[PDB]
């Protein structure tokens, strides 16, 4: 059993349509979001308790039941497109990637 | 997004030495709770290696193959903190980077709010 | 019809924080005047037994954010601060020192104490002395004969007051009027969620200021089986309280006889420091029964078993690393500091399904409080003799992090942060506000006379 | 039953016991921060009593007013009330009536009974 | 009127607000020379609580005696004063004698009432 | 006491307002002693 894993991974967008990746882990817990753009240090999305980070600018959002977690970006804007990462304490998932 | 000023990059020898290490302001330094470290394979997701306490120095490493082979320490009145890795292999080439957590209440997670812009070590020939 | 009613005095309370009274033991301070924890004066114990079982009463715990150890803590290092300020202020004191190995010496080639001299300034500002007296390796840094204290880059290195004793004192903390504090009743309690049954009492009792790093020394002993107390349980970063059922005793002593000098450094400016020593010198050291100490992990282990599963492999392990007060068992023993190597007690792996541990020791006379930058304290030596004895009532454990291909788990020692001390005595307690102003329907229509 | 027995008792029951309560440190008397510690005790107990002073009800342990309860505040039995639930559980069940009630007391009773009576003083 | 608002109306309308005047800080209610100064208003408060206490006023916002109003001392017609004229300037006309006034409430009510009560009762 | 003369090889704006002065300092050893150079402006330093 891998702790922390994400869906649905790679996957081509539309701007105007609100966007939506995925994760689950085992046992329970907060979980986090952070964005990468290549040659940067990645950022703070969604504080773990699914608050909004400060510093960004009202495009996310997410909520938990179980062992799932659900991140949505407001209407699939390109400045968004960047690598994904849930984190649980410890670990890191795999990542997701938006394109289009 | 206040940034760390980090360390410089280089090219080692399969089993030379090398500190990383990054650097901030004391009225940055003194709010943080934990100094983390992690790294940045190429084709690999983020891989978390340990952190040090930036009051008492106790470290706490995730795999046993960087607890043998790393170790960690800090300097509170340089507002400083250092990573020194020995038995560089050519599988540790990645990006390394510093960053930080301020949360001091339990049940709310890690967070790292603060990254520096990272370094590239390379092992080769 | 119903109406409206006042009712003055009703038992109702809420949570808050307050400042609370110091109170302790007035006998204790008659023994000793100057007693930094004892202080001038202060509320009486107040022994007196409590009135209140609050039956039928139950409510939510949460040590984690019980303030009391805010308080504690706060008044713990102002108490401190408090009684070093009439302190002989030794900051004249750093400089060259040169030096070499003690010699002629009878020995236990160990490189822990030197024998050096420098030039001290005197009664006159015209004339100088030569100190001599001897130095512990820990307490001095090359600047190869040239030597300086390690701390003299810091504000100042003053003298522990020579009449000031340290010896730990029971604290009580008393309720303001208005206010109560409550104590939980049940049995083996988590120190957080619901408590099935809760009392009442005016005062704390029993806590002492006792200090100390990886085991706690002289604390309360869980009332059945040994506890395992968190914040979280996965979040590493969290320390773990063990909380023994049963002390472990432990025998520490000091060599040999070391004599005082005292030098004068400045008008009436005493300044004491360590003369020579009568017969062999021995390190310093400590001995834990082996069967007590075997016996009692096993019960820790059961413990741990029960978040891990038992198809669970426990080991335990010494430091990772970090400064000497976390790397090392640390505690005051007759006015002495001592660090002691406690890798020998924590050697071992558990798998489900008249002999005795000698721990060696080191000893500095610089020490810094509190992980306090730019401050120190110099402890004047004690006069050769160091007998003691102590209860190690539990551990402040950490996990090792990390991903596993097994069933294995691995523990520590770690923390160092004193506020953990403190809620091991703390937990037990509550502090709310009593609100007397409360409303309830009646058949009466307050009927009025003109 | 002693300081706060009652709470494990009825709320009828628990009236028995309110000049213990007051007794009990509620007057703030003691048997710089323990000072400061002093004064607000002393604070506090004499804000109560204006608020009884205000309401006419000074003095006594329990009062009544012609100001009628809402049944809707609690939509319990009078029985209930005083018989199944503890003072605890009701300070709960009633907490956010407290500034309507409050305004109520002073401004329906007690300054319109000493108007009135003044009148008949005339 | 409101806090404030009730000192510049008649004497009369004024008395609508005297809860209100209560309220707000009058009674010395706190919500190191911070410290004096919360120990200070408490002084005040009390202090002027027992002169109610000496009057057989406690507990009241209006209170009357059997002493006769002295006349003399103020010079107008009943309702000229009520309506015609705000407490600020009243408190200057009968300022001189009030020592006076404050003795007979003693006096001329309370050690006598007191005394005819307890013949009363034993 | 400070030996010293007025500020040479600068850019500047001869403008008397600063000074760069150097005295023997005290170090964190009575023993030792330091070289601290540094500048000074006219107002706050006397002949
Ligand atoms: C855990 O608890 C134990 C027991 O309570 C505690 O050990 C005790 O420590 C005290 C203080 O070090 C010991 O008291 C000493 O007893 C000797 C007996 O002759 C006295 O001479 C000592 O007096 C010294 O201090 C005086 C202060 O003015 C001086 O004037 C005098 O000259 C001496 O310097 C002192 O009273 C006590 O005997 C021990 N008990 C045992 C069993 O050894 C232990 O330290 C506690 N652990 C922790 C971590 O606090
Ligand atoms: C360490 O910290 C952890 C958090 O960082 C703690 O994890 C929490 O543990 C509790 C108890 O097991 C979990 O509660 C469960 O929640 C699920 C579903 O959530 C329901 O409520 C939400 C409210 O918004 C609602 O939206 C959902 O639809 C559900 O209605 C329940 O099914 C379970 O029965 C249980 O209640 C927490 O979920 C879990 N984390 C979070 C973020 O909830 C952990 O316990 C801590 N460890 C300790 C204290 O030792
Ligand atoms: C106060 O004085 C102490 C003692 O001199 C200072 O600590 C020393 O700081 C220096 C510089 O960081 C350390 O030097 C290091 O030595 C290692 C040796 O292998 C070398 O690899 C490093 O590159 C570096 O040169 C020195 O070891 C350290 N001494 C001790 C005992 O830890 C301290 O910094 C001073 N505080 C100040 C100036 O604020
Ligand atoms: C530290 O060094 C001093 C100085 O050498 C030692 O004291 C000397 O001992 C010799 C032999 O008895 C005397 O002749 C000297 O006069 C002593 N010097 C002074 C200043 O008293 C001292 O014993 C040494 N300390 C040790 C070896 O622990
Ligand atoms: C005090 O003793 C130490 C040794 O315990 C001396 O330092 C040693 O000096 C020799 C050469 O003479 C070296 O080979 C050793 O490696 C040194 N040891 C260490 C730990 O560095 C020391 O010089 C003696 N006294 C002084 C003032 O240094
Ligand atoms: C540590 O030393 C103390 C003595 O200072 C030991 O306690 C004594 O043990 C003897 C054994 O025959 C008893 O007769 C004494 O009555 C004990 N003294 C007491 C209990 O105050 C203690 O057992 C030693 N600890 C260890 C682990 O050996
Ligand atoms: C801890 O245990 C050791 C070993 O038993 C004690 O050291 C012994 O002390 C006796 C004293 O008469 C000596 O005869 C032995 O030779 C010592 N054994 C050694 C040096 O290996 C030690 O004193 C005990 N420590 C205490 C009680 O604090
Ligand atoms: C430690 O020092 C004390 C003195 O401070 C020594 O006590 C001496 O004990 C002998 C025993 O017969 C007496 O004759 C001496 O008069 C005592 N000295 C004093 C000053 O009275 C004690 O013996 C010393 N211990 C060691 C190991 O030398
Ligand atoms: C923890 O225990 C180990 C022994 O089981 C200590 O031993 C160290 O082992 C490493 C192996 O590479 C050596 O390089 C070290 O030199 C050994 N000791 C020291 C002091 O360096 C280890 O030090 C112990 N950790 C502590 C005491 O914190
Ligand atoms: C703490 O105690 C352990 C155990 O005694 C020490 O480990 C020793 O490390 C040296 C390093 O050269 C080895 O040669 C010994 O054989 C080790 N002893 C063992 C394994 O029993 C450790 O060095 C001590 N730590 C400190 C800081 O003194
Ligand atoms: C360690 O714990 C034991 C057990 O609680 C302590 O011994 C008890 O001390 C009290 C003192 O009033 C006695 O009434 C008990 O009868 C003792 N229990 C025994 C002898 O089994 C011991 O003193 C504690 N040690 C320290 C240093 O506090
Ligand atoms: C706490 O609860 C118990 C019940 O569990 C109360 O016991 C009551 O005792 C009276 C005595 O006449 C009985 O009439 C009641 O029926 C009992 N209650 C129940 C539920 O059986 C006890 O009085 C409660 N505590 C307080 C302070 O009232
Ligand atoms: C402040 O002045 C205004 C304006 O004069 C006062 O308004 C009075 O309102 C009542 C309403 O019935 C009228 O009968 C009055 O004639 C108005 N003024 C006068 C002078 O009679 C207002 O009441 C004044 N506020 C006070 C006196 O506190
Ligand atoms: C009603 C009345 O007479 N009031 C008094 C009067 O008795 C007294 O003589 C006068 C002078 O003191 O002051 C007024
Ligand atoms: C101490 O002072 C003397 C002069 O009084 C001087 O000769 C000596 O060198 C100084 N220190 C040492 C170690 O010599
Ligand atoms: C501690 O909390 C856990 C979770 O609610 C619970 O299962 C356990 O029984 C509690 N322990 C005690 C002593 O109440
Ligand atoms: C501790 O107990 C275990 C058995 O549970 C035993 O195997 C081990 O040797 C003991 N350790 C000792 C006696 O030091
Ligand atoms: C009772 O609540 C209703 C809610 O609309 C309110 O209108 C009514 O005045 C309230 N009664 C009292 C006495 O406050
Ligand atoms: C009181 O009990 C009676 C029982 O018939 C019920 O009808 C009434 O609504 C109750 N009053 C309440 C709950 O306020
Ligand atoms: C007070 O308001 C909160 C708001 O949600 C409500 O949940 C609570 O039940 C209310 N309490 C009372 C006594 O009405
Ligand atoms: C009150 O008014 C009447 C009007 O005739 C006047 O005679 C009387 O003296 C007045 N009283 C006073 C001013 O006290
Ligand atoms: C009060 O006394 C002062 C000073 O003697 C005098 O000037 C004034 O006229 C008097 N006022 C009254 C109302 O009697
Ligand atoms: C330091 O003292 C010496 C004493 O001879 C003096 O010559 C020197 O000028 C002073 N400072 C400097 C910077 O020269």
């Amino acid at each position: 059993e891998i702790v922390l894993t994400q869906s649905p991974g790679t996957l081509s967008l539309s701007p105007g349509e609100t966007a939506s990746l995925s994760c689950t882990a085992a046992s329970y817990g907060h979980m986090t979001w952070y964005q990468k753009k290549p040659g940067q240090p990645p950022k703070l999305l969604i504080f773990a308790t699914s608050k909004r980070a400060s510093g960004i600018p009202d495009r996310f959002s997410g909520s938990q039941f179980g062992k799932q977690y659900t991140l949505t970006i407001t209407r699939m804007e390109p400045e968004d497109f960047a690598r994904y990462y849930c984190q649980q304490l410890e670990f890191f998932g795999q990542g997701t990637r938006l394109e289009i | 997004q206040v940034q760390l000023v980090q360390s410089g990059s280089g090219v080692k020898k399969p089993g030379a030495s090398v500190r990383v290490s990054c650097w901030t302001s004391e009225d940055i330094f003194e709010r943080t709770e934990l100094i983390h470290w992690v790294r940045q394979a190429p084709g690999q997701g983020l891989e978390w290696i340990g952190w040090v306490k930036t009051v008492t120095g106790a470290v706490n490493f995730g795999s046993p193959d960087f607890r043998q082979r790393v170790s960690l320490t800090r300097d509170r009145d340089l507002f400083t903190a250092h990573m020194d890795i020995r038995g560089l292999t050519q599988g540790d080439t990645a990006t390394y980077f510093c960053a930080r957590q301020k949360f001091y209440t339990g049940g709310q997670g890690w967070y790292f709010d603060l990254w520096g812009r990272g370094t590239l070590i390379v092992v080769s020939s | 019809n119903l109406w409206v009613t006042v009712y003055y005095g009703v038992p109702v309370w809420k949570d808050a924080e307050t400042t609370l009274f110091c109170a302790s033991d007035a006998k204790a301070y008659e023994t000793e005047k100057h007693n930094v924890w004892a202080t001038h004066a202060c509320v009486p114990t107040d022994p007196n037994p409590q009135e209140i079982h609050l039956e039928n009463v139950t409510e939510e715990f949460n040590m984690w954010k019980n303030n009391m150890v805010e308080q504690m803590h706060t008044d713990i290092i102002s108490l401190w601060d408090q009684s070093l300020k009439p302190c002989v202020k030794l900051t004249p004191l750093c400089v060259t020192l040169q030096c070499t190995n003690v010699t002629n010496a009878i020995t236990d080639m160990r490189g822990e104490l030197k024998n050096c001299s420098f030039n001290m300034t005197t009664e006159l500002r015209d004339k100088k002395q030569k100190v001599y007296s001897l130095f512990y390796r820990l307490d001095v840094v090359q600047i190869n004969k040239e030597y300086r204290l390690i701390n003299c880059n810091t504000s100042a290195i003053t003298q522990a007051c020579p009449k000031v004793s340290f010896e730990p004192i029971p604290i009580h903390y008393c309720a303001p009027a208005g206010f109560a504090i409550l104590k939980c009743k049940d049995k083996k309690f988590n120190g957080t969620g619901p408590c099935p049954s809760v009392s009442t009492v005016q005062c704390t009792h029993g806590i002492k200021p006792v200090v100390s790093t990886q085991l706690l020394l002289n604390g309360s002993l869980a009332e059945e089986e040994v506890m395992i107390r968190s914040e979280n349980i996965t979040n590493n970063a969290k320390n773990i309280l063990v909380q023994f059922n049963t002390p472990v005793q432990i025998n520490c002593t000091r060599p040999n006889n070391n004599t005082r000098k005292s030098i004068r450094i400045g008008p009436g400016q005493a300044f004491y420091a360590t003369g020579d020593i009568i017969g062999d010198i021995r390190q310093a050291h400590c001995n834990v029964s082996k069967a007590t100490w075997n016996e009692t992990l096993g019960k820790v282990v059961k413990q741990l078993r029960k978040h891990f599963g038992n198809n669970t492999i426990i080991r335990f392990a010494n430091s990772s690393g970090g400064d000497l007060e976390v790397t090392t068992h640390s505690f005051n023993c007759g006015g002495e500091f001592f660090y002691c190597n406690t890798s020998g007690l924590f050697n071992s792996t558990w798998i489900s399904n008249n002999d005795s541990i000698t721990l060696p020791c080191r000893i500095k006379q610089i020490i810094n409080m509190w992980q306090r930058i730019g401050q120190a304290m110099y402890a004047p030596p004690i006069q050769g003799v160091i007998r003691c004895v102590s209860n190690i009532t539990g551990l402040i454990l950490t996990r090792d992090g990390g991903s596993t291909n097994s069933t294995t788990e691995t523990f520590r020692p770690g923390g160092g942060d004193m506020r953990d001390n403190w809620r091991s005595e703390l937990y037990k307690y509550k502090v709310v506000k009593i609100e007397p102003l409360g409303v309830a329907p009646t058949r009466c229509k307050r009927r009025v006379v003109g | 039953l002693g300081f706060l027995g009652a709470a494990g008792s009825t709320m009828g029951a628990a009236s028995m016991t309110l000049t213990v309560q007051a007794r009990n440190l509620l007057s703030g008397i003691v048997q710089i921060k323990q000072l400061q510690a002093r004064v607000l005790a002393v604070e506090r107990y004499l804000r109560d009593q204006q608020l009884l002073g205000i309401w006419g009800c000074s003095g006594k342990l329990i009062c009544c007013t012609n100001v009628p309860w809402n049944s809707s505040w609690s939509n319990r039995n009078l029985s209930e009330i005083w018989d199944n639930m503890t003072w605890l559980q009701w300070d709960k069940e009633i907490s956010n009536y407290t500034q309507i009630i409050y305004g109520l007391l002073e401004e329906s009773q007690n300054q319109q009974e000493k108007n009135e009576q003044d009148l008949l003083a005339l």
